[PDB]
Parts: structure tokens; C-alpha cells; sequence
């Protein structure tokens, strides 16, 4: 297997460790969106890119 | 409350010129392009009461002029209304303030704001 | 060769994936235009100087077949940016950049973004050429000027006149950038009399 | 069939100083009837130019910055105002100029009536798309309307021409507006928002 | 193909003669109609599908200024949150057949000087602009311009 890319992010009972966790579940709500932005690019149907809709949470 | 406070609160608190406006927008919810508020009359007045003028709040008048908070008329006639002359050091600032908008000098609205930058030209 | 320039020019102006997913999270502030200019210069510097006299050409005529096959203005614009500065820091011989950049043949009047971009770099970078390379660019821009209708769209046309600002450059007498005799022979002979 | 003539024998010319020596004399022509020669040219034949697709490659820059400036003088001499013949003529003929141009002073005396379709048809045509050589000659006719005056010809003219003509390229506004109360605001937007 | 070829031998031999649809029309239709019976009993709208979907913190207007009903056409926006602090308006030129293409962002490099903050939103607006993909749209545009605004207010403070 071989490494393709990496970055860093941005810095900004304590045993939880809060910012791992919302990396986590932002890296796994978000990346969804990414490989259907790159499959409409292929059939060239125009989009706007991939947005906070409304609300800040979807 | 009223604008002196909130500038003069401004002042107390060391207040960068940006939180100025975050905090500014926060203390009053219309904006009534704050002009109808008078931002540049106050923000004149408790900038030039010392000899030299205090460039905190010339820093807030400044960025409230290259931001579009404030029209140009509103500015021209709080220039406009100074005088004393006595003092060079306040009058150097008032001509570096209008070294800013002049030559650009441009209203996008209605006609009623392009007569009253004609009236404070 | 051209692998070498096509690696160095495309990773020049690669545009990232995974952003807008976490958007802004990533520690890292993109180089900015300054600093991006001045890496790109040094390595095409770099290229340039190892390549020789002869080699001198198609690589800039495949530079400018890059620039013109981009589709953004902002990415057009940096690398019009970065050979202004590659002519102006005397890397770049000042003829070879003017003709390379018209005779491209994707410079078509449609193209009104490129027109204007390109017609405004060599207003930037014709004031260096030697006036017998002043006189074929001025032909080469009367030809192209040439292929526009009678009629085109309303938008499109103080990008069309781009091209305007360059020849009224070139046929001003105080300027002097050449003779002025060679500008009414290289008009008059694509200009007869009776043309309008 | 005159002034016609007279301008297509115009508009065949190709160097800048015979174009502008033949409008020189052919104003000096139409002052035998400057004022129905104004009717004419500014009615029939400068509409008929402007509104035909295909006419308008005769108006391109030799010719046509002169005939721009023969029309403009034309407008202006028969606005501030003459043989014998013309006389008996003119009392001959009968012509109703409220139905020729419908406008979709006194706007009964017909100059005026030409004047105010002549520039409701140059606010159309620096408004539309498709700029050619119709709109280099609607700008050079406002140019010289400009240049030409002392302060009125640019009474009739449109107030969105004010607003449209700094879109397609100061003292043309200052000029053009003849200065009343509105006539200000339409000013001080324009100038200010170049 | 099979069991079909002398039909279609026939039917493609026969093409472009004109009296063609003559000859189908004799040796098909007695048959048909014995057995079957006789015959039977301003602004592009992309823009404003745009504009109407955005945040209720841009405020995006056409500008009085330039030309209008043609074409290209030309946005002066706003920006209204209490997060962000007020900037400069910011100027589109949004290209006629604006899919498949990408707006241009009109540059006024003048108002972003005579400060510090104003130069850093300009500096981070024009790095997310080299950073966009192409034949983006207009919200993407203003959302770099809402990010770079609060890039520049975090890296200040």
C-alpha cells in the first residue's frame, strides 16, 4: 500500500478528547460528497460546489 | 447606547478595529447605514478633542471608511464642520482622511445621495 | 524535455481535492501570489538556463499553448503575471514571448478573456522590442484585428479592444518605437487604397 | 432624392480629408432648404442607416465621424434659424409629421418631432446588443452634439441617455442634461458612478 | 438477419427511389387494413436560481453601473453577519452562458489597502481563488470570500 497525500489541521474528566472525535465524524459526514462531486465533474452537469445548506449542520 | 458610548467603550477596552465593527453591528441591530447614526460625527468628535488626535479612533474611522460602513457625505460634512484651524495636527489627519476617498469618490444609490455628495463637495 | 516544463507548470497551479469538505481545516495557507511567482520564476530560471538557444522556442510556444489551454482567468492571469516577470527580470528575450503569444492560434476574438489578458501583456512587454520586430508584430496584430465581424456582442467589446490600446501604442509618434514610415507601409500594404 | 444622392456620394468616399471637405461644402448645399434638408436627413435618411442591418458597413469611421458632423450642424442651424422656389414649395406641401413619427414644446412643429424620434432612436440603439459601426456613430453624433454646443438640440434628448452613454463611454453628462432641478439627480448619478 | 434478410435485401435496395413509399404502400396496406381494420380511431435564469437559493448573509444586487439586458451581466453583493465584520462589497462579472465557464471576481485592489485586515481577506481571497476548481459557480465565490473573512479575523486574532 502506498501513502498518496497528507495535511495537517488546523490547531483551533478531560479524558474524551473532544477534537478527534469531531474530526472523525466531520471527515465521515463530509467525504461522501467529494466522490459524487468528482462523478458529476465527469458527466459535466454544473453544480455548485459542495455548501453549508441553510442551517450549519447538513 | 448611544454611539459616544459605544465608541467610548470602544476606547476602554482595547478593541482592534475589526471587533470594533463586529461589536458595532452587535449594539445596534438596524444599521440605518449608520449614517442616519451619525458614525462619523462621533467618531470626529472624540477623535479630535486632544491636540494630536488619538489614533485609536482614527483607526476605527478609517476602516469605517475603506469598509463601506459610512457614506462619503456623511464624512465630507462631519470634515466639513471642524474648523478651529489652531491645531495642525488634527487638520494633517482630516487631509489624510480625505487623501483616502478623494479622486475615488464614487455613490451607489439613489440620487438623493449623489446630490448630498455634491452638496458636501 | 517538455515532460520536464510540463511537470514544473502543472504543479505550478494544482488545485486541491479534498477542500470544501472541511472547509479551511487544513493548516496551511496556499502559497499566495507573491511567494508563488517568485518559486515558479526561480524554477523556470532553472529550466531556462540549462536549456539551449536552439531549444529556445518550443518550449515557449508550449508554455503559451498551456496558458491558453487553461480555462480559469485567475490561473491565466498568474502565468501571464509570471512571464511579465520572466521578460521584465531580462530572462526572456522580448520578441520571442509577443510572437509566440499571437501567432498562437487558440488567440481567437471568442476567446474575449484571453484576448484582453493577452493583448494587455504585450502592451505590458512591447516597449523592449527592436523596431523591425515591432513591424511584424504590428502586422501579425492588423491580422489579427482583421478576423473580428462588422458586428459582435455588446459585452464582448471593450475586451475586444484590448488590442486597440496596443496599436495606438505602436503608431504613436512621441513613443517612437519605430519608424513611422514602416508603420504606413505595413498598413498601406494590407490597407490599399479605396479600403476602408 | 437630393440629400439622398448627395450622401451616398458621401459615404462612397475613403480618405479623411475628402470626406471632411465634402461635408463642408454639402452643408453650405442644403442651406438652399436648410430646414426641410434637416427634416429629410435627420427623419428618413439617418433612421433609414441606423435601422437596416446591412446599410451600416457604409458607416464606418472615414465617413461616417463626417457625416455625423454634418448632421449635428444641420440640427443645430435649423434649430436656432430660404430661396424662392423653396418658398413656394414648402407652402405647397401638405404632410402630417404627428402621424409620420407616432413618439410611441410646442412637439406640433415637426423639427422637434424629428429631433425627439431621432434621439429616442439613438437611446435604443446604445441600449441594445450587437454594437457595430451604428454605435461608433450614435457616440460621434453625441460627441459632436456635445463639442458642438455653446450651453438647445440636447432638449429632446432621453434622460436614460444620460445613464446609458457613460456605460458604452463627464462632460458629456454635464453637457447633455440642460439643468433643472431633476435634471441634477440624473447628473450627480452619473458623474459620480463613472 | 436470419429468417428476415430477402425483406431487408428488398426494402434496402430500393431506397431513394421517389415513388418508394408508393410501392410499400400497394403491396402493404390491402392486407393490413383486411386483417387489422381500417386505421387508427432577461438575466439567465441560472442566475436567478442562484441568487435565490443563497444565505441569507450575502444580499446580492446588479449594479447600477454597467451595462444591463445583455450578455454579460454585473453583481455588487453585501455580506450581513455578526460574526464577520463589515468589508468591501465585492464586483462579479458573471459571462453570458455562465455554466460550463467560470465568473470573474472584478478586482479593486485599491480598497484593500489602508489596512492590515482588508490586506489579509485579499491576500487569503486571492490564494482560495487560485485554489478553486474550475467552471465553479458564483456561491462558491462568495463562500471563499465568507471563509477568507474569517480566515483573516482568526489569523489576526
Amino acid at each position: 500500500a502506498m501513502a498518496l497525500l497528507l495535511q495537517q489541521f488546523k490547531e483551533n474528566m478531560c479524558a474524551f478528547n473532544k477534537v478527534l472525535a469531531h474530526f472523525v465524524a466531520m471527515c465521515d459526514t463530509n467525504m461522501p460528497f467529494v466522490g459524487l462531486r468528482l462523478e458529476l465533474s465527469n458527466l459535466e452537469i454544473p453544480h455548485q460546489g459542495v455548501q453549508v445548506e441553510g442551517d450549519g449542520f447538513s | 447606547v448611544n454611539l459616544k458610548q459605544a465608541i467610548l467603550q470602544a476606547w476602554k477596552e482595547r478593541w482592534s478595529d475589526y471587533q470594533w465593527a463586529i461589536n458595532m453591528k452587535k449594539f445596534f441591530p438596524k444599521g440605518a447605514t449608520w449614517d442616519i447614526l451619525n458614525l462619523a460625527d462621533a467618531l470626529l468628535e472624540q477623535a479630535m478633542i486632544g491636540p494630536s488626535p488619538n489614533p485609536l479612533i482614527l483607526s476605527y474611522l478609517k476602516y469605517a471608511i475603506s469598509s463601506q460602513m459610512v457614506s462619503y457625505s456623511s464624512v465630507l460634512t462631519a470634515i466639513s464642520k471642524f474648523d478651529d484651524f489652531s491645531r495642525d495636527l488634527c487638520v494633517q489627519a482630516l487631509l489624510d482622511i480625505m487623501d483616502m476617498f478623494c479622486d475615488r469618490l464614487s455613490c451607489h444609490g439613489k440620487a438623493e445621495e449623489c446630490i448630498g455628495l455634491c452638496r458636501a463637495l | 524535455m517538455e515532460t520536464q516544463l510540463q511537470s514544473i507548470f502543472e504543479e505550478v497551479v494544482k488545485t486541491e481535492v479534498i477542500e470544501e469538505a472541511f472547509p479551511g481545516m487544513f493548516m496551511d495557507t496556499p502559497e499566495d501570489e507573491k511567494t508563488k511567482l517568485i518559486s515558479c520564476l526561480g524554477a523556470f530560471r532553472q529550466f531556462w538556463g540549462g536549456l539551449s538557444q536552439e531549444s529556445h522556442e518550443q518550449c515557449i510556444q508550449w508554455i503559451v499553448k498551456f496558458i491558453h489551454g487553461q480555462h480559469s482567468p485567475k490561473r491565466i492571469s498568474f502565468l501571464y503575471d509570471c512571464l511579465a516577470m520572466a521578460v521584465e527580470t531580462g530572462l526572456l528575450p522580448p520578441r520571442l514571448v509577443c510572437e509566440s503569444l499571437i501567432n498562437s492560434d487558440t488567440l481567437e476574438w471568442e476567446r474575449t478573456q484571453l484576448w484582453a489578458l493577452t493583448f494587455k501583456l504585450v502592451r505590458k512587454i512591447i516597449g523592449g522590442v527592436d523596431y523591425k520586430g515591432v513591424r511584424d508584430l504590428l502586422k501579425v496584430i492588423l491580422e489579427k484585428i482583421l478576423t473580428i465581424p462588422n458586428t459582435v456582442s455588446s459585452a464582448v467589446v471593450q475586451q475586444l479592444l484590448a488590442a486597440r490600446e496596443v496599436i495606438a501604442y505602436i503608431l504613436e509618434r512621441n513613443a517612437c518605437l519605430l519608424p513611422a514610415y514602416f508603420a504606413v507601409t505595413e498598413i498601406r500594404k494590407l490597407y490599399p487604397e479605396g479600403k476602408l | 432624392w437630393f440629400c439622398n444622392n448627395l450622401i451616398k456620394e458621401l459615404l462612397k468616399e475613403t480618405r479623411k480629408e475628402h470626406t471632411l471637405r465634402a461635408v463642408e461644402l454639402l452643408y453650405s448645399i442644403f442651406c438652399l432648404d436648410m430646414q426641410q434638408v434637416t427634416l429629410v436627413l435627420l427623419g428618413h435618411i439617418l433612421p433609414g442607416l441606423l435601422t437596416d442591418s446591412s446599410k451600416w458597413h457604409s458607416l464606418m469611421d472615414p465617413p461616417g465621424t463626417a457625416l455625423a458632423k454634418l448632421a449635428v450642424w444641420c440640427a443645430l442651424s435649423s434649430y436656432s434659424s430660404a430661396s424662392t422656389r423653396q418658398k413656394k414649395r414648402h407652402r405647397e406641401d401638405i404632410e402630417d409629421y404627428i402621424s409620420l413619427f407616432p413618439l410611441d414644446v410646442n412637439m406640433r412643429d415637426p423639427l422637434n418631432r424629428v429631433l425627439a424620434n431621432l434621439f429616442l432612436l439613438i437611446s435604443s440603439i446604445l441600449g441594445s446588443r450587437t454594437a457595430g459601426p451604428h454605435t461608433q456613430f450614435v457616440q460621434w453624433f453625441m460627441e459632436e452634439c456635445v463639442d458642438c454646443l455653446e450651453q438647445s438640440v440636447l432638449q429632446f434628448m432621453p434622460f436614460t441617455t444620460v445613464s446609458e452613454l457613460v456605460k458604452v463611454s463627464k462632460v458629456v453628462l454635464a453637457i447633455t442634461d440642460l439643468s433643472l432641478p431633476l435634471g441634477r439627480q440624473v447628473a450627480a448619478k452619473a458623474i459620480a458612478a463613472l | 438477419q436470419y429468417l428476415c434478410q430477402p425483406l431487408l435485401d428488398a426494402v434496402l435496395a430500393n431506397i431513394r427511389s421517389p415513388v418508394f413509399n408508393h410501392s410499400l404502400y400497394r403491396t402493404f396496406v390491402p392486407a393490413m387494413t383486411a386483417i387489422h381494420g381500417p386505421p387508427i380511431t432577461s438575466i439567465p435564469s441560472v442566475l436567478q436560481g442562484e441568487v435565490a437559493r443563497l444565505d441569507p448573509k450575502f444580499l446580492v444586487n446588479l449594479d447600477p453601473s454597467h451595462c444591463s439586458n445583455n450578455g454579460t451581466v454585473h453583481l455588487i453583493c453585501k455580506l450581513d453577519d455578526k460574526d464577520l465584520p463589515s468589508v468591501p462589497p465585492l464586483e462579479l462579472s458573471v459571462p453570458a452562458d455562465y455554466p460550463a465557464q467560470s465568473p470573474l471576481w472584478i478586482d479593486r485592489q485599491w480598497q484593500y489597502d489602508a489596512n492590515p485586515f482588508l490586506q489579509s481577506v485579499h491576500r487569503c481571497m486571492t490564494s482560495r481563488l487560485l485554489q478553486l476548481p474550475d467552471k465553479h459557480s458564483v456561491t462558491a465565490l462568495l463562500n471563499t470570500w465568507a471563509q477568507s473573512v474569517h480566515q483573516a479575523c482568526l489569523s489576526a486574532a
